[PDB]
């Protein structure tokens, strides 16, 4: 008894992420399937610890 | 860090609470947080950054910093005010978070 | 006498791809890409799959006798199935159009 | 829902060691720095050590450094107190607070705005 | 790209743990490590922003991608397998360039910002301030906390102290 | 980006109205506002090349989207509702964050624009002039119009009048 | 963007055929043209790095296009078309714009170098070397190979032509 | 491409008075409008400008707080409210379109576009 | 703004108008423009920013500044040149643009 | 590899035409040098062509009376030799450079060697 | 461009060959690059720019610079490294590729 917005055979996304790597056939509003195996955005600064 | 031990309010007035450093100046870069605590429930912020309310804290708290020291306003206190109040200062020279002694507000 | 300006470094070993470099180590970072699932079968849109276990499509709408506990619902959001369903038609035959009355049948109000 | 929850504590000798777990639900573990605040029988707060996200970062403060270390598990959801030598000062009440993490940024001074009840750490005969 | 985090300033601070940005001062009542509240605040709000425009603009309506065809059906099976994959190739390429462009723009946005903090401190001090190079100044003047405040919040005073660096200079 | 549209030089001028960047000088003869036609000009070609870019590189073909299917045909009716609504979210996607960069690319470009003019006066005024921020220039000696003119075209004599500037400086 | 390519360094060198970016220097021992190592092998990397992350980052499955359809399945041909009118039309459109943007990105990067290369040279001699503009240093002091050398790798040395510059200013 | 010039007429002195301006076969929301009169047998005279939006109006002196310049974008129209008319005011009225490039407009765009004009006579 | 009342050139020549102002330079800055007109039809632009010609205008309409004084100059003036020429300046002290007062030209 | 070919017996003051044909590789992303080897003496630089042929090179031993060329669609480069001398009796070589896939420059490395051309200028 | 005439080292030893300008130093500028070649065979590249060597040379060829000339040097010579020798240096006066004399390393 989970109220989920994606559903894949495996199992549920629950998450606003945008693109998603478990499987192609999903069921209901659902990230976008990707095949990278990582998308990492930077928000912080290049670490360069002295 | 030093804080006035004790401090009494009439109820509906205005207050200000102090928060001090021993041999120093307080500015916005020691980021003072303000915390109440009833005596047994864990503390609870009311104020960080100096003049920041999380939600659900009343528009009757506010802070500023008053020359070199950290200040914590309360207008029209009520009943549920009174409780022991706490003062968090960030200091950079041994990188230490450190509370203050505690003053009780009587309403 | 002295003031300088610089920026923050710290311990993170959190690792970026970047247009001209690549291996990027940066403070900070978030994440775009779920490879997570919870492992259940939740519920869409308010409403609950409708499960088949040990059945298929053309076995429960056909009335199989050995598929009959299944609980009578009013809508579901799909249905749920499983590889290779042993109890379906137990008279053979062929289903004539079956995918057809599979898909119209897989979310009904 | 968001809360956190505190376990290990109890009755100690002096010398002894302890153990704290800090586990929370509700809110993405791995993405907010936890510290760690005790508050002696009648006394103010005090602030302990607290870990970054990733826990590569530890801080301590003077009174705790060398006999205290903090922990991490991102998987499990839970965060760690090894408190080693223990002494009859150390008989306080042991709070878990959570900073509020900015979605792009994490620092030592985020606000400790998700406290936990608390758990009781005696050292005694 | 404007040659300040790996131009003229080698590393970052391990000790300035409040902030992206900020200064480190030395004078005689101490030193210590310190945070530019305006430049750090801006550049939280921009990559927040920027953050939230890559996750929030994809909207996406109900939908099922599987679909079943007999086997006298494989032209439609083959067209399905088109869309699909056709779909999938869009995004992935989408999303690969996306991030590694964005992974360039917020490091040049970091450099500008330390760059343009650097400029104006420099601004401010003119000939009272010598610069060691490695992105410090050396006051010609004696230096107390409240000018080293005055210096960071931005309302440094040069008449004040342009006789005494001028009989130091 | 360059710290000049709303770095040191706070505000935008309303009084200069035949142009995007420009000068405001002030001597004896009189004052008044100028643009500078070849950096304008320049920005204007370039702004137009982008919106043409964006604009006429979309080329579509005849087609219709709409399709009927009968109440027996469902796996078309939602084949055909997928292919629809994919494309119609890649091209949402795709505008919205295309748009939302370029907006910062331009406001970056015209930053970069005005930056380069401010350097470009400052190199030819080496010392003859002094900077009082607010991207003003202060002049050791006096100017006329044909030397205002001769700074603004990019022809200022420094030898003509070094030796007025060392006296007053 | 940086006003160095166009900017106050009107043209290249035809000569210096060793690299991107380099130094030309004129001494009593003789002139000639070199090439900076190190920022033209970054650029280089730099460059070879963006154009691979176009090139390999477009992985495709094995499919095929073609597909025939009978007198009486028309809806079927058109949106088989539809599909491959649309795939064609998201990838010409982005292809194109991803073209523009990253040669203009390239060229930045280009100026970004040569502006980050001179300012370096120009915090090296702080007040032992003029500037006549065209990007050019003129030495208040004897330059031999060894201290142009210098100059190149980035060891220069202040101190010891000092008094020298400043007998000479 | 067409500007039309409406309005005019006779005019007792210390009236007043409105001059439509509707163009047609380009964008009226995207090119400054002006206002130009000339005299029977004098030379031309600005008069009045007014913005994309309408938020820039600007005015000669011979004319500063009598007229006032306003635009209506969706009816494709630009308006001069001339008020505390004299008889100095007898002129042919005309309405001039600035040729705006696609990414700017500027007060100094050229007054390319013209129209046929309206005639106001102010007289008792 | 002063313009010559009128002046005269012959089937063929050359003839330079003048644009000037009264207590000033005119400079590119002053963005000057002319404009042809037959009493009474609707003025025509001739020439804009002083080098830069309309689409439709013949090409012996050229202009330049001359000094402190605008100019447009006619190479090979035919029969239905002979027009009223106008100048207008962009003064930018009171933000006004200001109309000449416009030269008759007699074609002999 | 790359493979030369035109040489041989040429009198003194006559015209030879030498021509290099790379296969295995692309052509037009490389510089092509040429140089020469006396039978009792060591190697000598003589002339480069660019990617594109735009760019020429020579040394000052042969400069005035050697041409190199460039044709990508035959994937073929020509040497020609006007007003041999007795001294230009040599082994001809051709010698690729090294070249990345976003520069190419005059200093790019020699890696690849054709076998060599024998020319003999006599009478 | 001078290159020594002929050296010779034992079986496993360590040999250094030269190459210097007539007047001038040689530097990282001019991309020393060094060529082993058999009397009838093509030369062949054995280290470029003084650091590189290309895929398939062995490991004990190294190149350096060392007191304004560029200097290769074989660790644990082998039977097949007899041969000739050349040093090819650039210079940017009239633009040139030139090559040196040539050594014959004695094995």
């Amino acid at each position: 008894e989970c109220d989920a917005k994606c559903q894949t055979p495996q199992g549920a996304i629950n998450s606003s992420l945008p693109f998603q790597n478990v499987h192609p056939v999903t069921i209901g509003e659902c990230p976008k399937y990707v095949r990278s195996a990582k998308l990492r955005m930077v928000t912080g600064l290049r670490n360069i610890p002295s | 860090v030093i804080q006035e031990p004790a401090m009494s309010v009439s109820l509906g007035g205005t207050v200000t609470l102090t928060c001090a450093f021993t041999s120093g100046s307080v500015t916005s870069s020691n980021y003072p947080s303000w915390f109440q605590q009833t005596p047994g429930q864990p503390p609870r912020l009311m104020i960080y950054k100096t003049n920041n309310r999380p939600t659900g804290v009343p528009s009757r708290f506010s802070g500023a910093i008053s020359g070199n020291k950290a200040a914590l306003t309360i207008t029209g206190a009520q009943a549920n005010d009174e409780a022991d109040y706490f003062c968090n200062l960030y200091k950079s020279s041994p990188i230490a978070l450190i509370f203050g002694g505690g003053t009780h507000l009587t309403v | 006498d002295t003031i300088c300006i610089g920026y923050h470094a710290n311990n993170s070993t959190d690792t970026v791809d970047t247009v001209l470099e690549k291996n990027v180590t940066v403070t900070h970072s978030v994440n775009l890409l779920e490879d997570s699932h919870n492992g259940k079968l939740c519920l869409l849109k308010g409403i609950a799959p409708l499960q088949l276990g040990n059945c298929s499509v053309a076995g429960w709408i056909l009335g199989n006798p050995e598929c009959e506990l299944l609980i009578s619902r009013e809508s579901w959001s799909y249905i749920v199935e499983k590889p290779n369903p042993e109890n379906g038609t137990c008279y053979p035959g062929h289903f004539a159009d079956y995918e057809e009355l599979r898909e119209q049948l897989s979310s009904v109000s | 829902e968001e809360k956190l929850v505190e376990s290990g504590g109890g009755l100690v000798q002096p010398g002894g060691s302890l153990r704290l777990s800090c586990v929370g639900s509700g809110f993405t573990f791995s993405s907010t720095y936890i510290n760690w605040v005790r508050q002696a029988p009648g006394k103010g707060l005090e602030w302990l050590a607290s870990i970054s996200t990733s826990g590569g970062s530890t801080y301590y403060a003077d009174s705790v450094k060398g006999r205290f270390t903090i922990s991490r598990d991102n998987s499990q959801n839970t965060a760690y107190l090894q408190m080693n030598s223990l002494r009859t000062e150390d008989t306080a009440r042991y709070y878990s607070a959570r900073g509020r993490a900015a979605l792009v940024a994490t620092f030592f001074t985020d606000p400790m705005d998700l406290w936990g009840p608390g758990v009781e750490v005696v050292v005694s005969s | 790209l404007f040659g300040a985090i790996a131009g003229f300033i080698e590393g970052g601070w391990t000790g300035m743990v409040d902030g992206w940005y900020g200064y480190h001062h030395q004078n005689e009542q101490g030193s210590g490590y310190a945070a530019d509240q305006k430049s750090t605040q801006n550049a939280i709000n921009g990559i927040t922003n920027k953050v939230n425009s890559v996750i929030e603009k994809m909207n996406t309506q109900f939908t099922a991608v599987g679909k079943e065809f007999n086997k006298l059906e494989r032209r439609m099976e083959n067209l399905n397998k088109k869309v699909d994959d056709g779909f999938i190739d869009i995004w992935t390429y989408n999303a690969e360039l996306l991030v590694l462009l964005e992974n360039e723009r917020t490091l040049d946005f970091h450099d500008s910002n330390v760059k343009n903090l650097y400029e104006k401190v420099k601004s401010q001090l003119k000939n009272n301030a010598k610069e060691i190079g490695n992105g410090c100044f050396e006051f010609y003047h004696k230096c107390n906390d409240e000018c080293m405040e005055s210096v960071k919040n931005g309302t440094y005073d040069y008449p004040k102290y342009s006789e005494e660096s001028k009989l130091n200079r």
